[PDB]
Formats: structure tokens, sequence, C-alpha cells
């Protein structure tokens, strides 16, 4: 899902 | 001998500052020098690492400039690599250890145990040939720009703006080379093999997918694999 990366990613 | 240009010098200041920003402690002087009960102990302190990689790419313009499911493709792609360069730059011969993180030293064995299996000797090897190198941070930061920026990368959409980037920051780079003058002979195509041997390094990714239980591993750990 690369949830917490979108997180990292997007702020 | 074509040395940087003054927007390579630019794009210079740009990769080596995000790189300082976003690289653990000169500050050898809090180095530590310390079975899924070492694998445990070990992806426990990947997390800021991972993060530190993320954080690098982010303070890159161009790769803000990318759509986030390239960013995320591109991130799971270099993560390991970037990780493992910044550990093999940090050799020393004396003690025979790369320092993870901030400064916990690690040794060949350790670092075996720790579950990255050939991994640990493809490092620690690549260390001992890159102490010949005496690679700068701004060397360093150059090398992540150019396996950060890979087309290569199943899944992406913008290959082209890609394959751009990375020839930017390849030309940036031997210019760098040029103007800094090495007293190792052939360094561009020297460097260019250890990018070879750091995205083999990568390309072991499975060699975890085969080591899988799975809440027993660090979520940013599972996302990049
Ligand atoms: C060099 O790798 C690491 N670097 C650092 C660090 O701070 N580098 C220095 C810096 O960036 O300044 C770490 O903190 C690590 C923590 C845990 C770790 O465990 C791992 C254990 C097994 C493993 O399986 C594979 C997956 C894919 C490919 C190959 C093996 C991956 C990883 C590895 C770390």
């Amino acid at each position: 899902e690369n949830a917490l990366l979108r997180y990292l990613l997007d702020k | 001998k074509p040395e940087p240009t003054d927007e390579e010098w630019e794009l210079i200041k740009t990769v080596t500052e995000a790189h300082v920003a976003t690289n653990a402690q000169s500050h050898k002087q809090k180095r530590k020098f310390l079975d899924l009960e070492a694998f445990s102990h070990f992806t426990k302190i990947i997390t800021p690492a991972i993060t530190r990689v993320v954080d690098f790419a982010k303070k890159l313009p161009m790769f803000c400039e990318l759509p986030c499911e390239d960013q995320i493709i591109l991130l799971k792609g270099c993560c390991m690599e970037i990780m493992s360069l910044r550990a093999a730059v940090r050799y020393d011969p004396e003690s025979e250890t790369l320092t993870l993180n901030g400064e916990m030293a690690v040794t060949r064995g350790q670092l075996k145990n720790g579950g990255l299996g050939v991994v640990s000797d493809a490092i620690f090897d690549l260390g001992m040939s890159l102490s010949s190198f005496n690679l700068d941070d701004t060397e360093v930061a150059l090398l992540q720009a150019v396996l950060l920026m890979s087309s290569d990368r199943p899944g992406l959409a913008c290959v082209e703006r890609i394959e751009k980037y990375q020839d930017s920051f390849l030309l940036a780079f031997e210019h760098y080379i040029n103007y800094r003058k090495h007293h190792v002979t052939h360094f561009w195509p020297k460097l260019l093999m250890k990018v070879t041997d750091l995205r083999m390094i990568g390309a072991c990714h499975a060699s975890f997918l085969h080591m899988k239980p799975t809440e027993l591993f660090p979520p940013l750990f599972l996302e990049v694999f």
C-alpha cells in the first residue's frame, strides 16, 4: 500500500 | 578535461547540501562498537535510515516534480543502495567495521547474523575498495542521485524525464571528478562499476522475500522490502 511512504512523501 | 559548468555547480550545491542535511552525524565520536533475535534488533534501527533517504530525495527539487507513484517506485528502488553506500564510506580499516545509522559500528559477522547474508561481504568489500577513492560529501550525494533517478525501475510513468535527470547528475558528476583530479587511474570508469556494485546489492531484495512472521518487521522495512 506504501501508505506510510505516501505520508512521508506528501509531508 | 571538461569541468563543471555554473549550472552544474548549482546542481552540485543542491545535491551535496540535501545529502549532508540527511546524513547521520565528523561526529566517529558518537560510534558504538557493539536468528530472528538479531534480525529484529537490526531491522529496529533501519527505520531512521529509510527516513533519511526519503528526506534526501525530498530535498531534491527534480524528485518533488515527479508524481508520488513514481517517487515511491524510485525510493523502494534506491534505499538499500544508498544506506549501503552511506555505510561503506564509513569503513574503518583499523576496527574493520562499517558505522550504521548515526554511529553503531558493525562487523562483517554481526551484519551477516542480522540477515544480510552475502550482502555483508558485498558492502564490506565495497567499503574496503572505496577507502582509496576518497569520496567527499559531493561525490557520495551525486552517486545517491544517479541511483535514485533510475528509469529501469518497473511501473514508472515518466521514464523519459527520469533518464534526463540522471544524465544531468551523471555529467555534473564526471565534470566534478575531472575538476577533483583523484590520484586513482580510470576513476570515472571505476565509479560506474561501483554503481553496478551498489545496484547488484539492491537487486538481492528477495534475499527478504524468501527470508520473510511479517508483523515481527518494522512497517517501513516492509514498504520498501
Ligand atoms: C546497509 O544496511 C543498513 N544500513 C543502515 C545505515 O544506517 N546505514 C548507514 C547510513 O545510512 O548512514 C542501517 O541502520 C541498517 C539497519 C538494519 C539493516 O538490516 C537489514 C537486514 C536485512 C536486510 O535484507 C536485505 C534486503 C534487501 C537487500 C539486501 C538485504 C536489509 C536490512 C540494515 C541497515
